[PDB]
């Protein structure tokens, strides 16, 4: 999955999530076109597959031909009142995605912190199942300490949460982030 | 510290280059639109493991003129073949030409082209046609997905052919040349998505996809359409309305979310103090585990009845009944949230 967001200088905006799923897809490129083929199917429940222990199918994604499987991505834009744009957001990464985006929400509309902050501001996870909140490895300590006192089961992600490309309304124009784990930088006039 | 505050306009895309790209669309004159088509074709190539024109994307679009937003969706389909018991092991619905779905992608571009398009069609490829052949330094991200996928890629020589040097790996800051999508990107850019969908490319996609055993055909490209949404879902947040894309995406969940923490009433003092701080981050984990309870019930609207799901998911009264099992002073096991599996 990646991730982009875009502000025109009309107002008019633009939010983008556009995946082949994993990692190089299904691993099936055309040696002739060069094309890199999605493994977009594995998004689908199927009754033959178990995915985590005791976590049963879910019928409402079973395959079906000509359905589309569910999907994490939620490319979201944040309009004011007056009509004017004042975030584009949306996220990469896995189920981590809509957890993430939320996130980058919360940390700017309501944290106060300035877009770059809210794109790069430590990140937490907890999708029900499995039942662990993972939580990213320079995350305040005393936050993985009020989750295990109120019981949570915290573990440390391996690598990094999810990937958050970000344009927020400012007085003084369009203050855009890049999310420094996938390595982006923003670009505009 | 790194801020990028701008006057006039700007791209904010997983890969500088393809900012830079989607940035000179709008600096020529293009729309939003033309600025995001320009940049995905990039990060389809800096990227490439992550996206491309071998998938799939939904885009949410806002009129600044008409206060109007759409989506719009282009998500990869199962293809006409497949059926509910085709895998028997996750191994099989993730490798190989089997665990591919019809790729929407190009359609979806051009769908969000013919509705909001300024620049020609040709002139949002031209910049990636000359990356692709010209070669770039492989980017953080790509570096580390390569590392990650190491094994596979080494054994599959066709995808050796691009992402090796010597029968390894590429590494961060080494070149990557894509020459034979520069081609089809060319191809595309001339012309136009009929050659993906039901033209000169798509003879031998099919071919591809059943030579490493799939059963895409040619008809499932023929049929392939990107739908636009006029009606995104919505919610109010205070004096604003946020947009997003509703079930087979998660629009319903992040909906859920932010509806069970807007009774918060989060604030800076939310995070002023460890105490708050931790009470606050504890709420938002409670907060995610009711919205993965209702998940579990969501599907491809056309196929499945969401209607009364979504309903209660961006209900602001039922986030309200959610939040009032959220307890201060503990988490709970899986069972208190109701996760649902059928309605
Ligand atoms: C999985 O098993 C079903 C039931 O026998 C069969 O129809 C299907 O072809 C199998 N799939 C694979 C990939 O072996
Ligand atoms: C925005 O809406 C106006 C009014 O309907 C239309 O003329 C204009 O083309 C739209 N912009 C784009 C980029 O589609
Ligand atoms: C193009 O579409 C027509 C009908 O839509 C079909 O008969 C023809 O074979 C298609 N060509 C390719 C190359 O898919
Ligand atoms: C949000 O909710 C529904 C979407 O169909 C609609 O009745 C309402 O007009 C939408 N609101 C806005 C501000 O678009
Ligand atoms: C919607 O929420 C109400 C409670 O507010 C509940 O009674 C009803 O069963 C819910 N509908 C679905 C489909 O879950
Ligand atoms: C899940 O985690 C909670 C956290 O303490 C615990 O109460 C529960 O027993 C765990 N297992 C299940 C199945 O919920
Ligand atoms: N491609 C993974 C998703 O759509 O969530
Ligand atoms: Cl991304």
């Amino acid at each position: 999955t990646a991730h982009l967001s875009v502000v025109a200088e009309d107002g008019s905006a633009v939010s983008a999530t556009s995946t082949i799923n994993l990692y190089f897809g299904s691993k099936v490129r055309s040696p002739v076109s060069g094309i890199l083929f999605n493994n977009e199917m594995d998004d689908f429940s199927s009754p033959s597959i178990t995915n985590e222990f005791g976590v049963p199918p879910s019928p409402a994604n079973f395959i079906q031909p000509g359905k589309q499987p569910l999907s994490s991505m939620c490319p979201t834009i944040m309009v004011g009142q007056d009509g004017q744009v004042r975030m584009v957001v949306g996220a990469a990464g896995g189920t981590q995605i809509t957890t993430a985006t939320a996130l980058a929400i919360i940390y700017n509309l309501w944290f106060g912190y300035d877009v770059k902050r809210a794109v790069e501001e430590p990140r937490l996870h907890n999708q029900l199942l499995p039942n662990v909140t993972t939580v990213e490895r320079n995350i305040d300590q005393a936050v993985t300490a009020a989750l295990e006192t109120r019981h949570h089961h915290t573990q440390i992600a391996s690598t990094f949460i999810a990937v958050v490309q970000a344009i927020v309304r400012t007085a003084g124009g369009w203050a855009a982030a890049s999310d420094s784990r996938k390595g982006g930088e923003p670009a505009g006039y | 510290p790194d801020n990028h505050v701008y006057t006039r306009a700007a791209v904010a895309a997983d890969a500088k280059q393809c900012s830079k790209i989607g940035r000179d669309a709008l600096r020529d004159g293009g729309s939003a639109v033309d600025a995001a088509i320009a940049a995905l074709l990039c990060v389809g190539l800096m990227n490439a493991h992550s996206m491309g024109i071998g998938g799939g994307l939904f885009l949410t679009i806002y009129n600044s003129t008409t206060r109007k937003a759409e989506v719009i969706n282009a998500r990869e389909v199962a293809p006409r073949l497949a059926f509910a018991t085709m895998f028997n092991s996750s191994e099989q619905s993730q490798k190989g030409g089997l665990s591919v779905a019809v790729p929407g992608e190009i359609r979806g571009y051009e769908l969000a082209h013919q509705r909001h398009g300024r620049l020609p069609w040709a002139r949002l490829f031209q910049p990636s046609i000359q990356l692709a052949r010209q070669g770039f330094p492989v980017g953080k991200g790509l570096a580390a997905a390569l590392e990650n996928k190491r094994t596979v890629i080494e054994q599959q020589p066709v995808l050796c052919e691009v992402f090796c040097r010597d029968r390894k790996v590429l590494r961060e800051g080494e070149r990557l040349t894509l020459p034979q999508l520069a081609d089809t990107y060319e191809t595309l850019a001339i012309e136009g998505a009929q050659a993906f969908y039901n033209g000169s490319l798509t003879a031998q996609i099919v071919k591809d996809i059943q030579a490493a055993g799939g059963i895409v055909t040619a008809e499932d490209l023929n049929n392939y359409r990107a739908e636009l949404i006029e009606h995104p879902l919505n919610i109010s947040l205070g004096d604003v309305v946020l947009y997003m894309p509703s079930a087979p995406l998660s629009g319903p969940v992040l909906a859920l979310i932010l509806n069970i923490l807007k009774g918060y009433n989060f604030s800076r003092e939310s995070v002023e103090s460890p105490e708050q701080k931790g009470l606050t981050y504890h709420r938002i984990v409670e907060a995610f585990r009711f919205a993965y309870a209702k998940r579990t019930l969501l599907g491809d609207p056309k196929f499945v009845d969401v209607t009364e799901v979504v309903r209660n998911m961006t209900s602001e009264f039922f986030a309200a009944q959610l939040r009032a099992q959220i307890s201060d002073d503990t988490t709970h096991p899986i069972s208190y949230y109701k996760p649902e599996f059928y309605t």
